């Protein structure tokens, strides 16, 4: 039994904007709750025990509420090293079982991504599969439209994106964008091109090659 | 200060069984509860088991008890965690927690970097280095990673001597079934004829390491 | 489960029962045979005798908040004849002295209440182990909160 149920289950806020976060226990836990900040890829850190004790060498825009079923995680002035996922626990009692999360994003001003585009190396080549890498490079917001071109014809099929968390200090993203055709198909054409659509870019940028420079 | 090493993950034959481990340091030891709390990909934290500073209790979590067996050596300051009939449901990142005041119900205080468990009847795959050179302000360069399992690789810049500008991307499953990666990092145009550029990748899984030029 | 034909129990509680102090046999070390017997949370006498009755209650908390509560854990006797309950065993507690670290800092606080003493009881004589603040009480581990009693 027991349920930790966090709500929101996202959030995006300006830096310096106060965040508010909540966890509803579904049966009273007195104050054996603590709050958890889990960094991309990172090991969690416990940030509040007992429901309102920060955690020693944690700043102290963290603050934590409540006794009973419903507790309140706060960052009274957001910070672009904040960004991350939050967890609640339960600790009386076993289970210890954690709210399902909070991800938290931020502000920041629209930032026009840098496209740079890489040919495939010789020794890619060599092997028999040949792949394109278009870079998107700290833009924001993180909706971009990737799009390759061979010969000006669009090349549907063959691409995969992949996507940064929000950086800790510019609060921007990355994004890359994979071509993979066989050798072959490498072949059958001639120039390489990624057009690249963002919110910060006035018009589509390309960025072409010619297969042999 | 306070350190929990883990160690025992990789790939595993469902069915099959691992035996994760977690070496403190730091702290009396024999002072504390431990924890298990793993983490699926891309989902949330999920409780495991615990046990207590002389072993005297242990719980698990309505989801395993039959399975898994956690264990504590308090003369080599070790937590263990035998995992039996492994299923893809077991596949996750496990980390050990240091308790912060004795009984078993105290806030995880201190966490290990985790350790991924692969449950999969494929098979280890070391991965394929490729340069992601400059093109002919700011300029950019990479290295391309490819055809790689299971998680994780690792991608350093010079051993550590470069930080800045560098994004490790989220791997990419292909239709192989496989993996690919790259980093990036972005340069000053000048400093290249002076200075050239590698990447350390480790895949622990595979037991390779390729140091790369670019 | 087991040798000897002298009456007994030694009872835990039930962690997942939220909210009160229930009795649970069937776990553990737990004990409960030749006769006695656990009903309405109480342990029941099958027989005229000397018994030992023990229990122990461990509770606890984090930080204090207004100036006092007291804990307490009692061992009642509710007799056949006696239709009427008294005290066999008592204990109050008092832990975090109004203390309320308002500056800041909740620590972690434990206090254990232990019972045990001989006492005559009749057969079909209901022994109760109760407590005052059960929502202040530690499930978490073994050994930790129980209730017994055993014929000499």
């Amino acid at each position: 039994d027991i349920q930790m149920t966090q709500s929101p289950s996202s959030l995006s806020a300006s830096v310096g904007d106060r965040v508010t976060i909540t966890c509803r226990a579904s049966q009273g836990i007195r104050n054996y709750l603590a709050w958890y900040q889990q960094k991309p890829g990172k090991a969690p850190k416990l940030l509040i025990y007992a429901a309102s004790t920060l955690q020693s060498g944690v700043p102290s825009r963290f603050s934590g509420s409540g006794s009973g079923t419903d507790f309140t995680l706060t960052i009274s002035s957001l910070q672009p090293e904040d960004v991350a996922t939050y967890y609640c626990q339960r600790y009386n009692r076993a289970p210890y079982t954690f709210g399902q999360g909070t991800k938290v994003e931020i502000k920041r001003t629209v930032a026009a991504p840098s496209v740079f585009i890489f040919p495939p190396s010789d020794e890619q080549l060599k092997s028999g599969t040949a792949s394109v890498v278009c870079l998107l490079n700290n833009f924001y917001p993180r909706e971009a439209k990737v799009q390759w071109k061979v010969d000006n014809a669009l090349q549907s099929g063959n691409s995969q994106e992949s996507v940064t968390e929000q950086d800790s200090k510019d609060s921007t993203y990355s994004l890359s964008s994979t071509l993979t055709l066989s050798k072959a198909d490498y072949e059958k054409h001639k120039v390489y091109a990624c057009e690249v659509t963002h919110q910060g870019l006035s018009s589509p940028v390309t960025k072409s090659f010619n297969r042999g420079e | 200060e306070v350190q929990l090493v883990e160690s025992g993950g990789g790939l595993v034959q469902p069915g099959r069984s691992l035996r994760l481990s977690c070496a403190a340091s730091g702290f009396t030891f024999d002072d504390y509860a431990m924890h298990w709390v793993r983490q699926a990909p891309g989902k949330g934290l999920e409780w495991v088991s615990a046990i207590t500073w002389n072993s005297g209790h242990i719980d698990y979590a309505d989801s395993v008890e039959g399975r898994f067996t956690i264990s504590r050596d308090n003369a080599k300051n070790s937590l263990y965690l035998d995992m039996n009939s492994l299923r893809a449901e077991d596949t996750a990142v496990y980390y050990c927690a240091k308790v912060s005041y004795l009984s078993t119900a105290s806030s995880l205080d201190y966490w290990g970097q985790g350790t991924l468990v692969t449950v999969s009847s494929a098979s280890t795959k070391g991965p394929s280095v490729f340069p992601l050179a400059p093109s002919s302000g700011t300029a950019a360069l990479g290295c391309l990673v490819k055809d790689y399992f299971p998680e994780p690789v690792t991608v350093s810049w010079n051993s550590g001597a470069l930080t800045s500008g560098v994004h490790t991307f989220p791997a990419v499953l292909q239709s192989s079934g496989l993996y690919s990666l790259s980093s990036v990092v972005t340069v000053p145009s000048s400093s290249l004829g002076t200075q050239t550029y590698i990447c350390n990748v480790n895949h622990k899984p595979s037991n390779t390491k390729v140091d790369k030029k670019i | 489960r087991t040798p000897s034909d002298k009456p007994v129990a030694h009872v835990v509680a039930n962690p997942q029962a939220e909210g009160q102090l229930q009795w649970l046999n069937d776990r553990a070390n737990a004990l409960l045979a030749n006769g006695v017997e656990l009903r309405d949370n109480q342990l029941v006498v099958p027989s005229e005798g000397l018994y030992l009755i023990y229990s122990q209650v461990l509770f606890k908390g984090q930080g204090c908040p207004s100036t006092h509560v007291l804990l307490t854990h009692t061992i009642s006797r509710i007799a056949v004849s006696y239709q009427t309950k008294v005290n066999l065993l008592s204990a109050i507690k008092s832990p975090c002295q109004r203390e309320t670290p308002e500056g800041a800092e909740a620590k972690p606080w434990y206090e254990p209440i232990y019972l045990g003493g001989v006492f005559q009881l009749e057969k079909g004589d209901r022994l109760s182990a109760e407590i005052n603040r059960p929502d202040y009480l530690d499930f978490a581990e073994s050994g930790q909160v129980y209730f017994g009693i055993i014929a000499l």
